[PDB]
DNA sequence: CACCACCACGCGGGCGGTAGCGTGCTTTTTTCGATCTTCC
DNA sequence: GGAAGATCGAAAAAAGCACACGCTGACCCGCGTGGTGGTG
RNA sequence: AUGUCAGCGUGU
């Protein structure tokens, strides 16, 4: 059901709902939604669980 | 593709954040008009801005983003025309870059021969947003 | 009226925050640099 | 304790408390929406105040492709203001009997 | 007379950054896109 | 038979959260530029 | 001859 109700059919697609949620106004380009996802939970310097 | 924006830097940190944007292969650029200033010494040659704190920046969009643009260091903010950031056509910034000395050419002249900073820049934005206007 | 958002002596040289006066010497300086903008014909991509 | 100052605006600006608490009175009175009128107000959007002979009628917002595509075809009479002034402009001009 | 040190100061603003910052309340009003329905 | 009125559900934004008193600390631009001034 | 922030506490 959340698959049916999710509009997004690509991971490029995705990112850019992502990066849309995170940032409005700015124009989502692929660099800025990958370092933007990247860098939320994957990244050492700002997600730490201890 | 390849655009042009322009910059307007915090104050005093022009060189700066030219630099920084020169590492990050960003084509910054600011005119540098070598004049005659009241110093100690009487008219000594001075190469100075055209108008502090504003800077033209050459980056593609896609390969470099706006948001990265904007925490580079040493420079405050964008100048945007509406909501979206302005952009300036290739053939103005072109012209200016080869009239270094001096219709168009006659308005680079004008801008040039001011010797009030806080002039010649208002000139200079009032000749490129009338390029703008004209491209658009 | 001035009494209304008083600058309080600090007796050690400094005054006290005076909120109110910090707004207006905001406003001031931008109806200032507006004025200077208009004046010398501005175009309208800084004006604005 | 009692005399009061004044400052000259250059330029029009927009008394929050009428624009924002809503309902907007602004909003109200010209029956826009919040959204439309907090963008032209903060110059992101034209706005026509009169609207001519042209298709385009009096209260209509346009950006500014919008507005220089306006200004290229039917660009002889019609005014698109912008900012706050332009708010006052079509304040102005509304009749309030009719 | 450059030469280093010192102080006005002024306009400037979100701040610092080659980005995000926020994360344990409840009620009322708006509003705005999505659905529907329905009706001329 | 498709546009407009009705619904509606969720997202957002605002407004509120007792009284009185006592005490403590901590703070109340900035900052980088330009002008000025003593100096060896 | 202030203000604000934070904390502690008293009486309800």
């Amino acid at each position: 059901e959340t698959l049916r109700v999710d509009p997004t059919n690509d991971r490029l697609s995705a990112l850019v709902e992502i990066y849309r949620m995170m940032r409005p106004g700015e124009p989502p380009t692929r660099e800025a939604a990958e370092s933007l996802f990247e860098n939320l939970f994957f990244s050492e310097d700002r997600y730490d669980l201890s | 593709m390849q655009s042009w924006y322009l910059l307007y830097c915090k104050r005093g940190q022009l060189q700066r954040a030219q630099e920084h944007l020169e590492r990050q292969a960003v084509n910054c650029l600011a005119p540098m008009i070598t004049l005659e200033k009241i110093v100690r010494g009487k008219r000594t040659a001075v190469s100075e801005p055209l108008c502090p704190n504003y800077l033209f920046v050459e980056f593609d969009p896609e390969v470099i983003h706006t948001t990265t643009i904007n925490a580079t260091r040493g420079v405050s903010h964008f100048v945007r025309f509406g909501a979206s950031p302005a952009i300036v056509p290739s053939a103005v910034i072109h012209q200016l870059s080869v009239y270094k000395p001096k219709g168009a050419f006659e308005g680079f002249q004008a801008i040039f021969t001011e010797p009030d900073g806080e002039a010649r820049c208002m000139l200079l934005l009032n000749l490129i947003n009338k390029e703008i206007k004209h491209s658009v | 009226p001035p009494d209304l958002r008083p600058l309080v002596p600090l007796d050690g040289g400094r005054f006290a925050t005076s909120d109110l006066n910090d707004l207006y010497r905001r406003v001031i300086n931008r109806n200032n640099r507006l004025k200077r903008l208009l004046d010398l014909a501005a175009p309208d991509i800084i004006v604005r | 304790r009692e005399r009061m100052g004044h400052i000259e605006l250059a330029s029009p600006t927009a008394h929050i408390w009428f624009l924002k608490s809503l309902p907007s009175r602004i909003g109200l009175l010209l029956d826009m929406p919040l959204r439309d009128i907090e963008r032209v107000l903060y110059f992101e959007s034209y706005v026509v105040i009169e609207g001519g002979m042209t298709n385009l009628e009096r209260q209509q917002i346009l950006t500014e492709e919008q507005y220089l595509d306006a200004l290229e075809e039917f660009g002889d009479e019609f005014d698109a203001k912008m900012g706050a002034e332009a708010i006052q402009a079509l304040l102005k001009s509304m009749d309030l009997e009719q």
